DNA sequence: TTAGAGAATTGGAGAGTGTGTTTTTTTTTTTTT
């Protein structure tokens, strides 16, 4: 399936709700602060 | 109150009560004070010292904080801010007041409260996507303002006179939820018809706006959703009906019996408590410009090739059309309105007409001007009306009295009105713009309304000739189908042709294919970046005002006289008196491009060149060459004057050699200021001294 | 508030799953204990620390992750015992006024939150490990340092088990893990249950017998012995099929009632008019009745079709049962069955002997005999359920336990009648005593059934003793003649009736088998003249009061009621005592029941007594007036 | 063992207070005439 996976890779190459995302990625920084 | 080393451990609380209690409140207060005092940008410059200083210079009572900076510098405040926005914004306002009164101890005379506004919040939401999950949270939305109340006074801390005795009831806080009922007087227990003490009551500005989804973001054939938003204090008149805005605010809900009886279910009304309004039009205001920005602009103005750079920056993806780029640059920067004696107004805006063949980038030029300019209105042909262009009267939507409303020309009052497919309009729609084009006003006498609105805009129109192909066998007047009153209202009148020329076709093809390569999703002089150009434009328009001292009246007067003669001869274009005032306007526009506070003969010669070249362009083929030699030999295409400085240099060298035998650059420039040939940089770039083996150096000053 | 906030912050903070304690934890915890000791009577510090949730956020992490730091661990255990102190101890009673009751509800809410938090297995694992490594030492090796720690550990477990279920979250449906079920599962997985079995079986550590009894009581608070003893491997299929069948039964009953109502009203809308004169029926005046409620209603006309019922005044409002029964989680039920089995086999005799020694020596709190009587009822019922072995409970089978229970029951009866301001509480204590007495009387029957001639001999001995002594016979009449619906629940009335039925069954069989004439300075006796004491109006009034709920009663309860009334009617010829108008209304409901076939015994008895009444009425029309009132010896004048 | 006379508590009748209400024409504007 390597050529099929290569076609998948080409389509991924051309490939190019958020409060919880914000809080998580900020939670990492405050954990680093405490450490 | 001991300092709290970890705000992040809520210890089972929710954010609202956790920040409402005293310990975390003081910790948040100190953290925000420290953030304001110590936050620095990538260059190490303390940004908030500058911002607070500008706010106190201009008495603005409001401080915009970038959420990206807050999140980068102090994490937990950015963490708690969207969760409990009212509480943390109150704490931020207190802390900002402390810092402001540390910087300016006497600012309490100007304000008693500093409003912290939040910008660039990542919690962007579509209006159609707001849910109950966003309630009491700081959201950010986009839309077009479709309604606005007048700025109304609202009770904020109200006091009531007792209905019998002379006592005054204590301060009650207004909530946005319901009317505050006083209760009963604590001196005597009466509860009768109480009345507001106007003098002791504290009021605040109130304005209720309605925003809806922008018409290009709604689907075709689908009705737009809308929200009410409350603007308080210095946020009032941040926008007008028609403005595209981004709105950061608290999404708030309260019980409404009217909605409950309308729906049959306990539905709660919703409103946005606005915290920050930013017009998507004015991405950069004049107040947003930093000392770095204005230093960049002023230093960039000293390049001395800046005119060519500014011209080249007009639509950098369009090959050629240097005359179009020149005319559009002059129109975009604009002249100065004048009113000698207070009784004779003359417009300062420059109007442009691009007529010519299909596939010649006229519409692309118009869309570029739309993108780059603040306050751009774009309209097309049959899509416009007389009424819609100028102004329209309607029954008011709720109260049903006749009310006047702003058309495109009024909405573009200090901006650009762009009219594509200009020849395709109706005559009745096209004649509406005459008053706005010349007198810069729109006078309406309809349904009891009798008034004149300001329409001081610059009109940039695009058109095709008759049959959709320009004919060099005929003059402009013979193939345009427009009439003299509208033709004369356009200062700059451009003809664009698509004639075959193989070398130019090859270069144009290479430029176009290179553009398609460059812009994939992934002339000589070099342009500015478009961000820098926008900042430069607004600085040049708002912070600079050219003034004309002299313009060598004989030259322009003789030019106008024989331009009138040749226009009467060929019939190509009416010249009237407007072309003279177009000369003054174009000179002021070029001075503004160079950021000159005073107009000079450089600018006058530029304006002269633009007028003469466009008039020559209006002619037929055979007539065009004779007209070229006529106006070129007799009138002023003052390209350069190197010979005078050449022989001045030769004379000075000969005298110096004669003196020494039996600082020359200082000698040369002294003579160059004595004679009216002051533009010496052209001579230093030209070949005439170079092949005569002279040279220059600003340090050594030897030649 | 802010100073408490400062100390609570000074405890430390959690990060991910690891707690980072500050070095000043010891002095901050001592300060917290000082604030709690210097509380207001409103228990403000209790409310504030519960609101701050430091028990959930700091003390449990400290207890679970820094248990090697022994001074801090001891201080935290003492602080947690103080915080988990039950609300009834905090305020002394249920407050009678709104402000203290609001404070009581606040403390109770935070106690429920603590119980929710305490279901983590790690906390009980640490508690079991520290108790285990403490009890590993010999008793003589212990000092006040370790004995007080055992007291505080067991009191913490007691406090967490004691907490009432939240009224909000007690709506859990059967076969679901309530907070108490999760707590018991935490005890099971931590192995503290085995430590409780060890403490109960240990002769050396008998000093903690009352504590261990209270733990076991609060553990088995919700359970029923026979239902628990029936648990086993194959229960999932049984309970699933039973749930489906019961669902269909409920649905069919609702459909039948809906059809009956649809027939009672007409097939025309309510504003469809029409009025009738019922010529024979005089109205409240002399004019004929005008009927407006539709022709359909005149098939089963009654004058109370449109009447509002009456507000029962507060004093006359009947007592209601304090909790619904719910089938707990199957894992917890299996664990409790195994606990009860192993406890019964290994612990029960020594624990009950120790508790009786404590009560004799009078080094127990005021009402610990209630726990003793609870344990009698529960574990003897569980023993009789499944494999009955009297050796496992032989410490309880002595006549001294009968005497102790009878004394307690009479004491509670007197205190219920006199101490009127907590008469319901005295009634509940008396209910526990009654259930213990009932289980002893059931156990002797099981001993009779069992094959061992030795237990048959001792069963005969104890039966002779009990039936000889007078108080065991007179107590039933004493209870019936001053029972009150206003104070005692219908569950108590059920238990009293069933215990009376069992007691009279045994006494009748005993006297039928052999004479044994002398009773009580002795006197003669016979069971017929004993039964004639049950011919009073009050006892039959109570029996018909229980009969009113025949739809909801158990089949055994209905058999008890109808057998007693049949004994009084058929064998003592006292039908005129039971000729009553309210009883006849109940019989009218019984005969009109659509499910009357399910109550064949009751309707047959009702028709027997009704036929006797109508024979007497045909002979003499004054019987209709006699129906209207309760009576004394008009039972013979009518005859 | 029942029940009846005197004292205290609870049910509800009713007196008092506060709230809410009774197709038509001229003008514009876009599209269609
Ligand atoms: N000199 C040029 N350089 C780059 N692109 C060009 C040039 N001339 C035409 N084009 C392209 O031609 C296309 C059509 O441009 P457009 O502005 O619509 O033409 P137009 O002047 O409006 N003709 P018309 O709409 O019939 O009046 C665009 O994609 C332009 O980029
Ligand atoms: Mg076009
Ligand atoms: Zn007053």
């Amino acid at each position: 399936n390597r050529e099929l996976e290569a076609l998948k890779q080409r389509f991924w190459k051309h490939a190019n709700e958020k409060l919880q995302v914000l809080k998580a990625k900020l939670q990492e920084a405050m954990k680093l602060r405490r450490f | 109150i001991e300092s709290i080393e970890n705000l992040e451990d809520l210890k089972g609380h929710s954010v609202r009560e956790w920040v409402s209690m005293a310990g975390p409140r003081l910790e948040i207060h100190h953290r925000f004070k420290n953030f304001l005092r110590t936050h620095v940008d990538s260059h190490g410059h303390n940004v908030f010292k500058e911002r607070i200083s500008d706010m106190c210079k201009e008495n603005r009572e409001s401080l915009v904080v970038n959420y990206e900076d807050l999140a980068a510098r102090e994490h937990v405040l950015a963490y708690f801010l969207p969760e409990a926005p009212a509480e943390l914004l109150q704490i931020f306002d207190e802390a900002a007041l402390e810092v402001v009164l540390a910087m300016y101890p006497k600012y309490d005379r100007i304000t008693n409260h500093i409003h912290v506004r939040i910008s660039h919040l990542p919690l962007v939401e579509e209006l159609r996507s707001l849910r109950q999950l966003h309630l009491n949270q700081l959201i950010r939305t986009s839309g077009v303002v479709t309604s606005c109340t007048g700025v109304l006074p609202q009770l904020s801390m109200v006091k009531y006179n007792c209905n019998k005795c002379n006592f005054v009831l204590g301060p009650f806080c207004q909530s946005q939820n319901q009317e505050v009922k006083p209760g009963s007087c604590p001196e005597c227990q009466s509860a009768g018809p109480f009345e507001v003490n106007m003098e002791e009551t504290i009021y605040q500005n109130y304005q209720r706006i309605r925003i809806q989804e922008s018409p290009g973001k709604v689907a075709a054939g689908r009705l737009p959703r809308s929200k009410d938003a409350i603007l308080l204090a210095d946020l009032v008149d941040s926008c007008k009906p028609g403005d595209e805005i981004e709105l950061t605010g608290i999404y708030h809900n309260n019980y409404d019996g009217s909605l409950n009886t309308a729906n049959g279910f306990p539905v709660f009304a919703t409103v946005i408590l606005a915290n920050h309004v930013a017009k998507k039009d004015n991405k950069v205001a004049v107040g947003e410009l930093t000392d770095e920005d204005v230093k960049m602009i002023t230093s960039l103005s000293k390049d001395q090739q800046i005119g060519e750079k500014i011209f080249a920056s007009i639509a950098p993806s369009i090959y050629g059309h240097e005359d179009i780029k020149r005319g559009l640059a002059l129109a975009l920067f604009g002249g100065e309105p004048k009113n000698p004696g207070g009784k004779h107004k003359v417009r300062g805006d420059i109007n442009v007409l691009l007529c010519g063949d299909p596939g010649t980038a006229k519409s692309q030029f118009l869309k570029y001007i739309e993108k780059v300019s603040s306050r751009a209105i774009f309209t097309t042909g049959q899509g416009a009306s007389a009424v819609g262009l100028t102004a329209y009267v309607q029954r008011h939507p709720v109260s049903r009295e006749w009310t006047l409303e702003a058309g495109a020309l009024v909405l573009a009052d200090r901006g650009v009105c762009l009219i594509d497919e200009f020849d395709k309009m109706n005559d009745q729609d096209r004649t509406s713009i005459h008053e706005a084009m010349e007198q810069q006003s729109i006078s309406i006498s309809k349904a009891g309304i009798v008034t004149s609105l300001q329409a001081r805009c610059t009109v940039i129109a695009a058109a095709n000739p008759i049959g959709g192909r320009y004919d060099p066998s005929l003059t402009f007047s013979e193939n345009v189908d427009l009439t003299e009153p509208i033709i004369s209202r356009f200062d700059i009148l451009c003809v664009v042709r698509d004639t075959v020329d193989p070398v130019q076709d090859e270069m144009l093809a290479r430029f176009v294919v290179g553009s398609h390569v460059r812009h994939h999703p992934s002339y000589g002089v070099e342009p500015l970046p478009q961000e820098v150009l926008k900042k430069y434009i607004i600085y040049a328009k708002e912070r600079v005002h050219p003034k004309l001292n002299q313009m060598d009246q004989d030259k322009v007067a003789k030019m106008y006289s024989d331009l009138r003669k040749e226009s009467m001869a060929t019939g190509s274009i009416p010249i009237t008196v407007r072309h003279i005032e177009s000369m003054i306007r174009m000179a002021e526009a070029h001075a503004r491009i160079h950021l000159r506070d005073y107009v000079i003969e450089d600018d006058v010669n530029m304006a002269i060149r633009v007028m003469l070249e466009s008039f020559i362009d209006t002619q037929k083929f055979s007539v065009m060459r004779s007209m070229r030699k006529t106006f070129a030999r007799y009138l002023s295409f003052r390209r350069d004057n190197n010979e005078l400085l050449l022989f001045i240099l030769k004379q000075l060298v000969a005298e110096q050699v004669t003196y020494q035998r039996n600082v020359p650059e200082k000698d040369l420039v002294d003579k160059a200021r004595q004679i009216n040939i002051h533009n010496l940089s052209a001579f230093y770039d030209s070949e005439l001294f170079r092949m005569n083996k002279f040279s220059h150096d600003l340090k050594r000053k030897m030649i | 508030n802010c100073e408490l906030l400062a100390t609570c912050s000074a405890l430390g903070y959690l990060e991910g799953d690891t707690y980072h304690k500050e070095p000043d934890c010891l002095e901050s915890v001592k300060d917290l204990i000082r604030y709690l000791r210097h509380e207001d009577e409103t228990r403000d510090v209790r409310q504030q620390l519960g609101a701050a949730q430091i028990l959930q956020s700091d003390l449990l992490p400290i207890l679970t992750q820094h248990h090697q730091d022994k001074p801090l661990f001891d201080a935290v255990i003492r602080l947690m015992v103080n915080l988990t102190q039950p609300a009834l101890l905090c305020f002394g009673n249920l407050p009678k006024e709104p402000s203290f009751r609001h404070h009581f509800l606040q403390v109770l809410t935070y106690l429920q939150a603590y119980k929710e938090a305490f279901a983590s297995e790690k906390a009980f694992g640490v508690l079991s490990e520290t108790l285990y490594e403490l009890l590993q030492l010999g008793w003589e090796e212990r000092q006040e340092e370790d004995n007080l720690l055992i007291e505080r550990i067991l009191l913490l477990v007691r406090n967490i088990l004691h907490v009432p279920a939240d009224l909000d979250q007690e709506k859990k449906i059967d076969d679901d893990a309530s907070a108490h079920d999760q707590l018991l599962w935490a005890i099971h997985l931590s192995g503290l249950d085995d430590l409780l079995l060890f403490l109960a079986s240990s002769s050396a550590e008998e000093q903690w017998s009352l504590h261990v009894l209270e733990i076991v009581s609060l553990m088995f608070r919700d359970q029923n012995p026979e239902q628990l003893a029936g648990v086993g491997q194959g229960r999932l299929a049984q309970e699933r099929s039973a749930d489906f069948a019961e669902l269909e039964v409920l649905r069919q009953r609702e459909m039948a009632e809906k059809k009956t109502r649809a027939l009672q009203r007409g097939n025309r809308h309510s504003r469809f008019g029409g009025s009738y004169i019922v010529q024979g029926l005089k109205s409240i005046g002399e004019r004929d009745l005008i009927f407006h409620k539709g022709l359909h209603n005149l098939r089963n006309y009654s004058s109370d079709l449109g009447k509002q019922p009456k507000k029962v005044p507060k004093r006359r409002q009947a007592a209601r049962e304090l909790s619904i029964q719910r089938r707990s989680a199957l894992n917890v039920r299996l664990f409790l069955r195994d606990f009860c089995s192993e406890f019964l086999e290994n612990c029960y005799n020594r624990l009950m002997g120790s508790v009786k020694d404590h009560l004799l020596r009078e080094k127990a709190q005021q009402h610990d005999e209630t726990y003793y009587m609870w344990a009698l009822a529960f574990f003897m019922a569980f023993n009789r359920a499944a494999s009955f072995r009297p050796g496992l409970v032989s410490e309880t089978l002595s006549v001294r336990t009968f005497h102790f229970i009878e004394q307690n029951l009479t004491n509670y009866y007197e205190m219920m009648l006199t101490d009127r301001k907590e008469a319901a509480s005295w009634a509940r204590r008396m209910h526990l005593a009654l259930k213990a007495y009932q289980e002893l009387l059931a156990t002797v029957n099981e001993m009779d059934i069992s094959p061992d001639e030795a237990v048959r001999e001792s069963s005969r001995i104890i039966k002779n003793n009990i039936f000889y002594v007078m108080e065991y016979r007179e107590l039933f009449l004493a209870l019936f003649r001053k029972f009150d619906e206003r104070c005692q629940p219908r569950s108590f009335l059920r238990d009293l009736v069933e215990t009376t039925h069992l007691f009279l069954k045994m006494l009748e069989r005993f006297c039928r088998s052999r004479g044994n004439l002398v009773v009580q300075s002795e006197k003669e006796f016979n069971f017929l003249d004993y039964l004639k004491r049950f011919a009073c109006s009050t006892v039959v009034r109570a029996y018909v009061l229980l009969l009113r709920s025949y739809q909801q009663n158990s089949a055994h309860t209905n058999h008890c009621i109808v057998k007693m009334l049949h004994r009084l009617a058929h064998d003592l010829k006292m039908e005129a005592l039971l000729f009553q108008l309210s009883v006849f209304c109940l019989f009218n409901r019984l005969l009109s029941d659509p499910a009357a076939g399910a109550y064949k015994e009751l309707v047959t008895f009702a028709k027997y007594i009704l036929g006797k009444f109508f024979a007497l009425a045909a002979v003499n029309q004054k019987a209709f007036v006699e129906l209207l009132f309760w009576k004394n010896t008009a039972v013979v004048r009518e005859m």
